[PDB]
């Protein structure tokens, strides 16, 4: 997930990117 | 927006403020 991967670790606008319509 | 740490809050307000309206999704980790 990224609740556990995006905060136990850092992302990127890309990341987000991929998690929104 | 940079790369800093997506948590919880941060998670949503981060998403919030790149779709804001476009609408994003966070479903729940396994």
């Amino acid at each position: 997930g990224i609740v556990e991967q995006c905060c136990t670790s850092i992302c990127s606008l890309y990341q987000l990117e991929n998690y929104c319509n | 927006f940079v790369n800093q740490h997506l948590c919880g809050s941060d998670l949503a307000e981060a998403l919030y403020l790149v779709c804001g309206e476009r609408g994003f999704f966070y479903t729940k980790p396994t």
